[PDB]
């Protein structure tokens, strides 16, 4: 699964050679980020309970009609909102995932690997998820450098949603 | 080795005279490499017993035999972990620094255990040399001297 | 493919929770200790092939009816099957102290090894007779210090050791 | 060194003083007469005087 | 025993190899081994003085040297000597062996059966064994008399 | 490098002639061809079948799909043959397949996914399992699709199929993208409860389950070890003549 | 042709999708090496000419017949060592090409492709150059991290010599 | 250490241990030292007699009171001469890693032997006492760990 | 008994009057006093989690809690909880006065007694007070966790 340290692994295996001085830079490079990267897995694991409740409650303002149309995919029971923090609490499972791997390999196999197929047969729109993580994006309280570090994989989990 | 220099000044009404404080000071010292020694022979004990194992039987085939103690995968299964047993009391000697330990729970009573259990003695003074040439090929030099130390104790024990 | 990091991951979404503050305690001590992963490994691949003839020079001379007439390692071809796959023992092994995690080494290089081994009617146990003078030569160019800053790699040097007894377990 | 690691090591040394006078003289000590005398011996030379 | 053979008994009893819990505590008794034959050895220095020193500080000038006391009679004041320097040296084995079991194998078997059999005080003994805990941790310092301290009062709290 | 190990192929299907156009089932599948084109229908079909044989059907999803691939067939810059090899070393497809799976079972499962046939004997997958180890896994399906049985049955322009299995199981769905021996480490066969009660009593948890001791422990390390015993001497004791037997000095 | 910048890109082609933060990674870590790299590619620029003849009349020392036996192949005459400052020449510069790449590319394609056919016909024993390059890796001068720099890809070129 | 290791494998009916083989080994390392402890102590003889006499006569003035024994300049020059007797010994088992020389030279009957002479036991054990702490500031740090750790011995067995 | 008391208590038995080294004692203990009281408040928080860890870390999934050991009955493992429920008080206790006499008095008197008279394993008692020393040392913080592994390893070294 993609990791730059695997990504330099799955290069130099494919040509039956040796770790030569261009995969192994690879890997120096990933430190000094990974430093940083750590930085930002304890800023949202810290503040998850408030992120969850901070995003499956804003999505219920921009879209209303969610919590009062009565259907299997809509949230407006009960069930469906004991399902939103589920699922919303998916999401900041895999971003603190793919934020201490340093790569977006588990963002990339167990989130967004076969999301269109779903989203088509239950009928949930991905205009939902991507307001919650709009939220998160903007509501993490972090700063420096650790807060361009979680801005790229929520940004990436946006565009492979849209 | 520090059981041993007390109760040796024990019997006597003196204080651990300090050449043994010097001896218990030198232990201490080398009680880094002891460990791992120990360590070595620890994570590495199935080879161990497979190259025993292979050598004994290379070497004595009597208990193959049918007529012989150790003839069937029950049998030899028993006799594969007597040879564990004797692998582990000699990384406990290793560890402790002086054979007492180990003394203690292979060798005081050992004949007359094997002689009622109808094995000879011999092939398992055998099975240890075995041990003590695998593990010779499995460390270096400083360590195989001694490890072959304890090895050598078990092997003039069982004898 | 596994890894350290990613290995963290894996039983942590086995279990569903989110990452402890320990286990990155844990991580940190990893990336502190990265700089001193990447000098052992630079050292391996530079003296990879000096390594392979050196070991050589001591497999066969040890059990020398291999390359005598009848051994599995006597023709020409047969000899440099030997020396086209001691060398694969070198690749996956620097490839697991990269990684970090012998999980990458158990999928390829020695999954189907023990099979292979009593199918063509080569000695399995001749092989790990010799990985263990890789694994001699391999530490003591590891640790010696040519041109390098003072550091402590210990560690490394025992878990370095324990991929080639994982490397020698499986074939023997 | 076997009597010392079977009936003085493991043992007190009023106990082991007792069951050596059972071994060796065959009968218990009468008092105390013998008693921190035997253990008086001891205490300056040990087991051995 | 020692700390030695009690970590491998309790690696032994239940089939165990020798795994990573049990080399730590080999190693840190091969840490501190330095300074426990230091503190034996001068422990063996003087030990007449510090009874010497216990006795003046704690029985001296008592009713227990006064006639009526228990250490009157010029034979019971050598067999209190002799007793405190039992306790002195079998404490000085049970620091160097790192193990409080020969205390209990060797010295607090029946001796409180002993102590009530012959009328033999029980709390002047136990403030006579903190007296020569105090002299013998002010002798070798904190750093040896706390584990000086912790089997003399051992032999106190087994005593008491 | 070194030249192939000669193996015995052993006797298959697809190595018969089977004569003749007009006589074979419908069952044979359809041999989609990219110069027939005559419509976008038939060129959907080229892609979408063309990633059957690669990802099995379940996988093609949307993400798996290489966009520009299929954005470059419709062109006609590339081959279908061509296209295979764009599919095969992607590592979309290395994830999914190559890391998962094992040098000797790849050779088995790339050989019914791009050749269409099954691996003869294990000795062709033992053969070609070297060839994977040091030229790479692209460098191994390089070899296939260069090979010379590929030109001759599928060509330059034909999306492979499963040749000739007449009375036989189909390719994708007989192998899985994974097999047993790594089931734990790809699957979830850990958390799952169902396979934990087929496992309890296995006869391998009942050697995990007995204390330190016992010779049933070292009875998989017994059969390992040989080296049995010789019998007893033929010659008869009798015979032996003692008295005549002891040397002096 | 082999650079980490390269790699980044040929991993990302293949697969279709953008630059993630597993390619961008690299980038991020290559500068750091290739500040240290740069240093070493001023340390063999000028001490080039020092170098070359230092090296060429090393291997003269160890090999003494190459320069008594007449042949085509040996450096008997002025025309073999004309072509030996030319050979060994060449050989600094592509580490010094392979210092600046940061990959071991320009060493990959320019130098050690197909060196084991061309060593075989014209009979040039590739133990000559071996020599001449650990002559090259101990009498640099460098120091510090950068003398580790040129001697990862010496001692590459070493690996492929044999 | 060699007299004591056999005799104490003499008491029983086997061999020397590996673990005596290595304290044998390790005593052998430590000799040269030893012998550079004893050339110091040797050639230090006259200044540490002295200096550890003058510390015992202002530690305890009663053996030169007209009371006490070291009474006059040839009684006192005997207390110097037993001093240098004592560290004589106690270079002889710095030397030879044993306490074997001191005790039998000089331990093992002078408790009756100075009671007879009329002699203080204690103050010969405080002049052996500066004789340790003039040794101990004489050498180097652990070196005079070495050398007090016998003067120690020889202190501990005087009283 | 206090740090207080026994300070009182040794002023007293001298007739002294409170000296100068006395109240550095008390103005100690008067400092020490904050973290004393903040690790009491946090230890009786949780202590079923630590004994609960405590358990799970050593004395789970051996042979102890397997038959034949000392805490396959059930009523034996409600005995084994409760035992080290009064290890983790009795050492509160301690912790807070400041002077580990109650535990001499109270919890070490006749113990080793009881523990040989019911074949109760004495290692793992030791291990199992280990496992919760470390698990209070790492809830409380290493300021306090030192106090508390002071009085736990003292119950430890009196049991032996
Ligand atoms: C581990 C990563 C992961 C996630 C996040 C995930 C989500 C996911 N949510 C689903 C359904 C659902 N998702 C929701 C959630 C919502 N609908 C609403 O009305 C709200 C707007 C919103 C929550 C804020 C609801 C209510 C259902 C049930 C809809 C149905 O049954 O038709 C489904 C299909 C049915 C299912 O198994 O439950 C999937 C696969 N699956 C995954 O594997
Ligand atoms: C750690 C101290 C220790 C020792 C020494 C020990 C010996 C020991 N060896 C036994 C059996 C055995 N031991 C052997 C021994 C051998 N095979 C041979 O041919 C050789 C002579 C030798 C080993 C190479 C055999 C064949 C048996 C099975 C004999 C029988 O079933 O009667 C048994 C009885 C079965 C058992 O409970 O394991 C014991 C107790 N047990 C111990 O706990
Ligand atoms: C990537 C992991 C991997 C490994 C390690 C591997 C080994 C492997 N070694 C083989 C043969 C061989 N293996 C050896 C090696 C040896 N024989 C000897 O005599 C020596 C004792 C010993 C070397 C120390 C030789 C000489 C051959 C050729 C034998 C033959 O052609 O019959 C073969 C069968 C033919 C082949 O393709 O070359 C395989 C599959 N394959 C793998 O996929
Ligand atoms: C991927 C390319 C690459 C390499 C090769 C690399 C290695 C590397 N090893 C370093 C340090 C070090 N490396 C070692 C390694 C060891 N010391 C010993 O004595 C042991 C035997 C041995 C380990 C077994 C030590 C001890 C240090 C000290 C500095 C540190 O902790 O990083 C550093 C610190 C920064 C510097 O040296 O400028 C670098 C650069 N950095 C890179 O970017
Ligand atoms: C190694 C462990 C050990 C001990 C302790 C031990 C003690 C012990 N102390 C004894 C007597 C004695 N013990 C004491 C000691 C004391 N009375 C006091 O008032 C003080 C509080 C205390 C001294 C600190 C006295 C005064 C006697 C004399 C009783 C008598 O003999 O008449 C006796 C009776 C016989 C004899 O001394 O020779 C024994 C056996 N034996 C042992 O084996
Ligand atoms: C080179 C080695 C080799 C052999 C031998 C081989 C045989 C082979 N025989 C087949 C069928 C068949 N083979 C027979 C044969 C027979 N019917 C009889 O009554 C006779 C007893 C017998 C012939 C003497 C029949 C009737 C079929 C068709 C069966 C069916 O379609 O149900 C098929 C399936 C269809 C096909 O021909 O492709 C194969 C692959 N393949 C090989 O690679
Ligand atoms: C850009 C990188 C590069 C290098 C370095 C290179 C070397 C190279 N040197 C060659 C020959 C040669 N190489 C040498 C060099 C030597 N022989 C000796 O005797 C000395 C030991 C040694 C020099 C120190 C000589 C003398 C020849 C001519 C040999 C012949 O003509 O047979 C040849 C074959 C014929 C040729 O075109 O001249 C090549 C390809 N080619 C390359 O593309
Ligand atoms: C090698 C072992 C050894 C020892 C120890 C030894 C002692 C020794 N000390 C003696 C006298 C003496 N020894 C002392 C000793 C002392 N003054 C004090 O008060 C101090 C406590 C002490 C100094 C350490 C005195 C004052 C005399 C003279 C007594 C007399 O002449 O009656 C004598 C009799 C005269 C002589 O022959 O010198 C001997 C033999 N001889 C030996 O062979
Ligand atoms: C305040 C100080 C204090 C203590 C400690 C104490 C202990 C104590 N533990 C007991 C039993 C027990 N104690 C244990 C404890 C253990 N066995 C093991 O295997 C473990 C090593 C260890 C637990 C960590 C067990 C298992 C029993 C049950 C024996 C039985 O009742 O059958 C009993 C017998 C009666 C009863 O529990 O109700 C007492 C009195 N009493 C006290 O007043």
């Amino acid at each position: 699964v993609k990791t730059p340290i695997t990504e330099a692994i799955a290069a130099a295996d494919t040509q039956g050679r040796f770790l030569g001085n261009t995969e192994l830079q690879s890997a120096r490079g990933r430190y000094e980020r990974a430093a940083a990267s750590l930085e930002a897995a304890r800023g949202l694991t810290s503040n998850a309970q408030r992120l969850i409740d901070g995003a499956t409650q804003a999505v219920y303002q921009k879209f209303p009609y969610t919590t009062q149309t009565p259907g299997p995919q809509f949230a407006a029971d009960s069930r469906g909102k004991s399902k939103c923090a589920r699922d919303v609490g998916h999401y900041l499972r895999i971003i603190t995932y793919s934020l201490v791997a340093g790569g977006t390999g588990p963002l990339d196999e167990y989130l967004i690997a076969g999301l269109a197929e779903i989203n088509s047969t239950f009928d949930l729109s991905p205009s939902w998820y991507v307001e919650a993580l709009k939220h998160i994006k903007a509501n993490h309280g972090l700063s420096g450098q650790a807060a361009n570090e979680a801005n790229t994989y929520i940004d990436y989990a946006i565009n492979a949603l849209s | 080795i520090v059981t041993k220099s007390i109760v040796n000044a024990d019997a006597e009404a003196r204080y651990l005279s300090p050449g043994e404080l010097d001896r218990i000071k030198s232990f201490v010292a080398g009680g880094q490499q002891r460990l791992r020694i120990a360590q070595a022979l620890t994570d590495n004990r199935e080879r161990l017993v497979k190259q025993a194992g292979d050598q004994l039987f290379q070497k004595r085939p009597d208990v193959v035999s049918p007529g012989g103690n150790a003839y069937g995968q029950e049998m030899t299964a028993t006799c594969l972990r007597d040879l564990d047993y004797y692998l582990r009391l000699v990384t406990y000697g290793i560890v402790a620094g002086d054979v007492t330990p180990i003394e203690e729970i292979g060798v005081i009573g050992v004949r007359e255990m094997y002689k009622s259990l109808g094995t000879p003695i011999e092939a398992v003074g055998e099975g240890v040399r075995a041990l003590k040439n695998a593990a010779s090929t499995l460390l270096s030099a400083e360590d195989a001297a001694e490890a072959g130390s304890y090895f050598d104790y078990v092997v003039g024990a069982l004898q | 493919t596994l890894d350290v990091f990613t290995k963290v991951v894996s039983q942590a979404d086995s279990r569903g929770e989110f990452l402890s503050n320990e286990q990155l305690d844990a991580l940190a001590n990893v990336v502190k200790e990265g700089n001193k992963r990447l000098d052992v490994v630079n050292r391996i691949t530079s003296n990879a092939s000096a390594i392979v003839t050196n070991a050589a020079r001591a497999l066969f001379e040890e059990q020398p009816q291999l390359i005598a007439p009848g051994g599995n390692a006597y023709t020409n071809r047969r000899m440099a099957a030997c020396l086209r796959d001691m060398e694969i023992i070198l690749r996956y092994v620097t490839y697991a102290i990269l990684a970090g995690d012998a999980s990458v080494l158990d999928d390829r290089c020695l999954n189907g090894l023990r099979e292979t081994y009593q199918a063509l009617g080569t000695p399995g146990s001749s092989v790990a007779v010799g990985v263990q003078k890789m694994k001699d030569a391999a530490v003591g160019i590891a640790n010696d210090p040519n041109g390098i800053t003072k550091g402590d790699c210990s560690q490394l040097i025992s878990e370095v050791a324990s991929y080639f007894d994982r490397a020698a377990a499986a074939v023997g | 060194d076997l009597f010392r690691k079977l009936y003085w090591t493991p043992f007190y040394v009023c106990k082991a003083i007792e069951y050596i006078h059972r071994r060796l003289l065959g009968r218990p000590t009468y008092g105390r007469q013998e008693n921190n005398k035997y253990f008086d011996i001891a205490s300056k030379k040990g087991l051995y005087a | 025993q020692d700390a030695i053979t009690a970590v491998i008994n309790s690696a032994d009893v239940q089939g165990k190899y020798l795994d990573t819990a049990a080399l730590e505590k080999l190693k840190a008794y091969f840490s501190t081994g330095e300074l426990r034959v230091r503190a034996a050895t001068t422990i063996s220095a003087n030990a007449a003085a510090i009874v010497k020193e216990a006795v003046a500080k704690s029985l001296l000038y008592s009713d227990i040297t006064r006639p009526g006391g228990n250490m009157y009679t010029t034979r019971r004041y050598a067999a209190c000597i002799r007793d405190l320097d039992y306790y002195l040296r079998y404490a000085t084995y049970a620091m160097l062996a790192g193990d409080p079991s020969i205390l209990d194998e060797r010295v607090l078997n029946g001796l409180k059966e002993t102590y009530n059999s012959l009328g033999v005080p029980v709390g002047a003994t136990v403030q006579a064994i903190q007296a020569i805990k105090e002299v013998t941790a002010s002798l070798v310092g904190a750093d040896a008399g706390k584990e000086m301290g912790i089997y003399l009062d051992y032999i106190s709290s087994g005593l008491s | 490098a070194l030249p192939l190990l000669q193996y015995k192929p052993s006797s298959q299907n697809h190595r018969v002639t089977s004569f003749g156009a007009a006589d074979q089932n419908e069952d044979t599948p359809y041999i989609y061809r990219i110069e027939d084109v005559s419509s976008y229908t038939d060129i959907q079909n080229i892609i979408w079948a063309s990633y059957r044989q690669v990802f099995s059907e379940h996988e093609i999803l949307k993400f798996n799909r290489q966009k520009t691939l299929e954005s470059q067939v419709k062109n006609g810059s590339i081959s279908v043959r061509d296209f295979i090899r764009g599919l095969a070393k992607s590592e979309a497809f290395y994830r999914l397949v190559v890391s998962v799976n094992n040098n000797y079972r790849l050779v088995d499962i790339t050989l019914k996914r791009l050749l269409g046939r099954s691996s003869y004997n294990k000795d062709e997958q033992i053969a070609w399992s070297i060839v994977i180890g040091t030229k790479g896994f692209s460098g191994f399906v390089d070899a296939l699709i260069d090979s010379e049985e590929y030109t001759k049955n599928f060509g330059e322009n034909i999306v492979p199929y499963q040749r000739k299995r007449m009375e036989g199981r189909p390719h994708n769905l007989v192998t899985p993208r994974y097999g047993e021996d790594f089931q734990e480490k790809a699957g979830t066969v850990q958390t799952d409860w169902r396979f934990t009660l087929d496992k309890f009593y296995s006869r391998k948890s009942q050697e995990k389950q007995l204390r330190e001791g016992d010779p049933r422990k070292f009875a998989d390390l017994a059969a390992s070890v040989g080296n049995q015993g010789n019998y007893a001497q033929r010659i008869s004791a009798f015979d032996i003549d003692y008295l005549n037997a002891v040397p002096n000095r």
